């Protein structure tokens, strides 16, 4: 048999860095989007890091500091989006809750509040894999990790664009680049082109347990989240790989 | 390539730009701890069988590290294996199991920490880490628990639920981390054989053997974790390992010296 | 007067590590019986140590090691019994707690969820008696010492034979072995065999200011424990020698 | 008997039974900062006094680390006595008072540690306590808080919610563990009389006593916390106890170079 | 614009040191008092550090320890009478929180349980600033930071006086000693004789963003409390100087 | 006045009254790291910059040590504006930043301890803090994070969010607290002119000036957080600060060794 599911009853949605990275103009919508979805859902709310661990991973390799001294680096600006996020749903009885917190006790939490936010960045940390000076487990691999490990019943990422594409649609190719409603990691991971999620996230989703499908949608348009987490396609749906049991 | 063009790429694309990878890889490379050695104690092969096997392993580090600095972690062993069995049949999944083995070699870094006390080596880890720097510079050593911190974003095996990432690879990543010389494993064997010698009567040794070639002789999960020699091919830093027998007096001190003791396996 | 009774409506069940030690087959029915206790009690759920304690006091006895090196190091695998059982218990709303969240914040724990889950080991650690090798305080004593401390309704220990008998029933003499439905710990005391608890918590018990006595109860037969949280007589009553106020 | 009797034992048997406890009884016996001495300075008697018993007290600790490694630890005083009585008065258990007295006996280690710190002695205990082995090597002292760590578990003596174990049994209980080679608690006394010298005009001065002999003549709770003389009488490693007077001074330092002074409690 | 409000919701009380001084004669009546309030606000009680607070100082000062010592000396005392005050309403369901938990988790914990204890006296600790021997930065200045950093509806400061005078009414000045039923900050500052607030209050109150008045009131007076968290005039309101937006 | 006298105030009296407040200032005034020299080194003006920036300075403070006893604090610079602009948008208040400001110069300083690591120099206040006496004591340096730690505690400025003790007050106030002889800000200008250097063609370099005389010249919120000349105006301990340029080589050691370079900006 397959492990049991921890956390059946969870919703996963991880909040990338750009989205927050454009200010109260993206996150004043998103927010009041989230205090409607409270009552609907258990969410476990994940940020990732955005621009900021862009300029620190500049001066880090200026300094020439290898991959495991950038990753907690890039984690702590997840970190502070996600302290951000949680200030604005104070008042909904919303809090951020630290790494050790989410692994050991996020049932206690989840009991006493409808939500919480944490770090999308996984505790890889200084023992981060070789290989490329770009930490490889960022906040979309980290999400779906946590995501899978609980045996949750979604998780979902919440990105600056529609979906993927072809080809990066904010790039020099973009004339080119064909939306995607549909795919899965292996022919993801075949590909060469950049993506809107880590490449390491295909491979975690090749050894997955629970989670059969992550949808990327864009939180820039109102109303994409909450039609998600009900399961409509409304972005790009993966196909991770695990099959029933 | 320039400070210039990289910070550009890093600001405009994917961070899974082939191009922006591509200009990360040529930056500097600076070593953390270039003149340690990392020492991996192992706890099945090692801390398990009590003093016999420990109460030597402790007389060398105290005799070595007046020569070369070290950080020494401990492995898990039967408790973990015990631990793992019981959560396995509970169809716990391997990011639980994680922190279970964790425990264990914490347990192991404590007792080795306490016979090493008086001769001022501490056990870090537990408190902070940047324990270790003035700890290296004024007593030459200190102890950790040899697990990696992934605990509950464990990445699973192919099949089943044991953590692929223990303690053989939690200290081989921290001394490519640190971009320390030398990584060393302490086992209970002399080094890497045909076979396993156990359960194997004409097994041959093997003294230096590259990652492909052990690929090629089906050994890919026999003395090390598997997952090291892959981390082994990837590493920036440190591109061989060497294994040896913790239980011949003086392998230990002898493989510091420079001494071919035991297998030297090689990246390529 | 005694002193008052800080939680006087909380229930501390000890979970006896040999009984996590038989796995699945002992785990899953202890875990589908407190999963229907959730809503009758509210529950502070305390596990103790087990085989792994004995491997490790091999280890450290073979080192040389002193008892206050040892205590720490078995009450290390009580809190590893406790996160498995927390676990299984996770879709439930049930995490394990640290010893300082169980000192200092277990009323708003139990405010937010049914149950939470902790070691039973005390923090004596390097500070633990000397005298014997073997640490005295283990997880019966720490689970009385809390639980009277609290002023708790009571305190059941779950362990893997009926209660108290004369002799070790699993013993060389066990054919002389008769059962013991109730006793005193002023008796007990005075006897030298062996005993499924620990001789500190006898002398915990005549210090005792709230609790009159405590279950011993056999958690692999179904419904004795659900039967003792109710006051039904289906193990050894211990009488602790608190008398009425 | 063997390593092998005891792991069958300790196998088969209950911690309770007394054929297990019997083996374990002959167990090795390693002491873990053998050549350490644990110092108790009162917080009543010393610290609450403020400089003019500090500052000299200070300085001995400062003179007498260059031949002596120290484990300096605080008792709390006055403030916890304060604490003791308002909630006793609101009826809280022994082990709520356990914690607030162990504060106390924190904000006494922070004050000596501050006056210690440019001389490059620290307070430890808070992040650590392998704190405590680089320390002692290289500055030779270390300053702790004398509470014990049982808080709410605090065993409650047979009447009364004061807690029974304070800093005098924290104190020796480290000392104890470690297998340090003495145990010097620092006073406002020159040492043990027949009778409480502040209240009776006419007690006599006892240079050297057994536990035994102290209870006999009425003395099991004056000087020392009463349950301390019942842990020397069990202890393994630390079987006899020093009481010296920290106003007088120079006293803490022949009492380290083996000088006389004061009284000397003995476990048999 | 102002900031935004954070916990609108939220009421701050801060009960002085000295009352907690007077032990069980004045604990009792305010816990009673407490348990009541529970079901009406939803409140952060803060405490005080009194009397031994001025012994550590005399202590410290006799030691010549600097400002930045003596403040962290000083919290401590007040975080005791947290504690001593938290285990007092246990059996309610509230705990004593630290000041990290109350900085970043305060929503999540005031949605598990109706009131939750901290201490009143804010993190300066060794960057104190100096000027004084004395911390300028205690109990009553701490809680009013937090209360209006958090934008709370109130904050209310529960001391051993019917409110402030023009004179101490304990001191060798007493026969000339008036009350004041309201006051502004301004002229409270200009005045020289001593306060039951800290100087730095008025201070931090010039700077306010979202409180317009704090009550003084005697929490020895049962009812007292009760009637100022309803807004009724029972002691001395002190006006911050906040104009509305 | 007497120990006693200040006692009974300490008794009596509110901590609010004008005589228990004139007794207090009369108490001994101890300096715990008298020693010893905080370096801010800015965030925006040095670490943002790179290595070009960075490493020279590293190796000065490696030099400087032999000699100097050294607490390095870290700015925070880009990334912490980022933030602030991003949570100001959002109508967040003042403490909420102060909280996120904090984590910036917490990377810095990380980056930095890095560097030093090989040189046995710690990263210290993450764990602790009598980190720092045992750090000083043996390798004569530690770095930290230079943010204060008021977080949602932080007073207010006047207007607006922006918090206003940020980095150059965190390092001033330890200074300040440890009693240390000598507090100098590295920047990335020669030190004070009579406008901003950047922006202004023919601003006039100032070598000494007071605070008094910086305020009457507009000069309150030039090159340092204009709250710092207010805390040096009040400071019992560090009554001058030295502000340097990082960027010119040994600028930092020629400093350390008494040379007037830069601007002296004094209490009075
Ligand atoms: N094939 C592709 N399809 C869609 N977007 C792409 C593709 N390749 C590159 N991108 C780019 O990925 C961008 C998202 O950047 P990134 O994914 O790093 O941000 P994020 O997910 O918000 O960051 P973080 O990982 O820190 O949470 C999009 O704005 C888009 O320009
Ligand atoms: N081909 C081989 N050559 C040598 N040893 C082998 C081989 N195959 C298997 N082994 C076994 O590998 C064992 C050592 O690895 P192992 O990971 O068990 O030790 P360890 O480091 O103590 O583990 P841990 O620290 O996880 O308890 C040896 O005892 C040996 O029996
Ligand atoms: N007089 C006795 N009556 C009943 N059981 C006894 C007696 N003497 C010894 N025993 C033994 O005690 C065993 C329980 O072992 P133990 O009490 O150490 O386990 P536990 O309570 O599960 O462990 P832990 O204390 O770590 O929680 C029973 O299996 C039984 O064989
Ligand atoms: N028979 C006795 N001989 C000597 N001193 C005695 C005797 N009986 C009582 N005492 C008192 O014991 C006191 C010292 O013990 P005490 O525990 O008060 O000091 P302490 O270690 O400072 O306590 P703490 O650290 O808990 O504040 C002396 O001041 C003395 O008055
Ligand atoms: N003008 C004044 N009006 C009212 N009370 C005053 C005045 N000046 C001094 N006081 C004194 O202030 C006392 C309160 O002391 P203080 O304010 O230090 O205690 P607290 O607020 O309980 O302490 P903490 O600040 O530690 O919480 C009153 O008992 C009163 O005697
Ligand atoms: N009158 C002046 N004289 C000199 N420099 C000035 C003056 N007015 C403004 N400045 C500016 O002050 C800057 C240095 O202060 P700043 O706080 O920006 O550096 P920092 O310490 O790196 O900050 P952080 O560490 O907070 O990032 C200089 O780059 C200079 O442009
Ligand atoms: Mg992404
Ligand atoms: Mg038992
Ligand atoms: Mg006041
Ligand atoms: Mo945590
Ligand atoms: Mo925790
Ligand atoms: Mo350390
Ligand atoms: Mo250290
Ligand atoms: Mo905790
Ligand atoms: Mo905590
Ligand atoms: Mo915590
Ligand atoms: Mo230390
Ligand atoms: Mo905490
Ligand atoms: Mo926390
Ligand atoms: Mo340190
Ligand atoms: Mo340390």
């Amino acid at each position: 048999k397959r492990p049991i599911r921890l956390l059946p009853w969870l919703q996963v949605v991880k909040i990338g860095g750009r989205v927050m990275d454009r200010g109260a103009d993206a996150i004043l919508p998103l927010v009041e989007e989230l205090r409607k979805l409270l009552p609907e859902h258990r969410l476990l709310i994940l940020t990732g890091a955005g621009v900021r661990a862009r300029h620190v991973f500049s001066v880090g390799l200026d300094l020439g500091l290898p991959v495991g001294s950038l990753a907690p680096l890039a984690a702590s600006e997840a970190g502070q989006n996600g302290h951000i996020l949680a200030a604005m749903l104070a008042s909904e009885g919303v809090s951020y809750v630290e790494h050790p917190t989410v692994a050991d006790q996020l049932a206690i939490h989840l009991s006493a509040t409808r939500a919480v936010v944490g770090s999308a960045f996984p505790p890889y940390h200084h023992h981060e894999f070789p290989g490329s000076r770009i930490p490889p487990h960022r906040a979309d691999t980290g999400a779906f990790l946590l995501a899978d490990a609980f045996g949750a019943a979604g998780l979902t990422i919440v990105e600056n664009v529609d979906g993927i594409y072809t080809a990066d649609p904010n790039g020099p190719d973009r004339g080119q680049a064909r939306f995607l409603p549909e795919t899965s990691a292996t022919d993801l991971a075949k590909s060469e082109g950049p993506l809107p999620v880590d490449r390491a996230l295909l491979d975690v989703m090749a050894t997955a347990r629970h989670i059969e499908r992550v949808q990327v949608v864009n939180g820039l348009v109102p109303g994409r989240l909450t039609a998600a987490l009900r399961g409509e396609h409304v972005g790009t749906l993966i196909r991770t790989g695990v099959r029933p049991a | 390539n320039s400070t210039a063009e990289l910070e550009e790429l890093l600001m405009q694309r994917s961070l899974t730009d082939p191009q922006l990878q591509a200009a990360a890889a040529a930056a500097a490379d600076f070593r953390i701890l270039p003149d340690a050695t990392v020492i991996k104690i192992g706890g099945q092969s090692v801390i398990d069988r009590g003093r016999a096997a420990v109460y030597p392993l402790v007389d060398e580090i105290v005799a070595a590290r007046k020569n070369h600095k070290l950080l020494i972690g401990t492995g898990a062993g039967t408790r973990a294996r015990h631990l793992y069995s019981i959560a396995a049949g509970l169809g716990l999944p391997a990011g639980v199991l994680a922190q279970l083995g964790s425990s264990v070699a914490d347990q192991n870094a404590a007792m080795l920490g306490q016979l090493l006390a008086k001769h001022g080596i501490p056990v870090v880890g537990g408190a902070g880490l940047s324990a270790v720097p003035l700890s290296l510079a004024e007593v030459n050593a200190v102890v950790f628990s040899g697990m990696p911190p992934y605990k509950l974003w464990m990445r699973p095996a192919a099949e089943g639920v044991i953590p692929p990432y223990r303690t053989d690879a939690g200290c081989f990543l921290l001394a490519e981390q640190f971009g320390c010389k030398q990584m060393i494993f302490v086992k209970d064997e002399d080094g890497l054989y045909t076979a396993n010698p156990k359960t194997s009567k004409d097994a041959t040794f093997i003294p230096r053997i590259s990652v492909d070639e052990m690929k090629a002789k089906g050994l890919h999960d026999s003395i090390l974790e598997f997952p090291v020699l892959d981390l082994l091919q990837s590493a920036q830093h440190v591109r061989e390992v060497q294994v040896v027998n913790g239980l011949v007096p003086g392998n230990l001190t002898r493989a510091l010296a420079g001494e071919h003791v035991g297998t030297i396996i090689t990246a390529s």
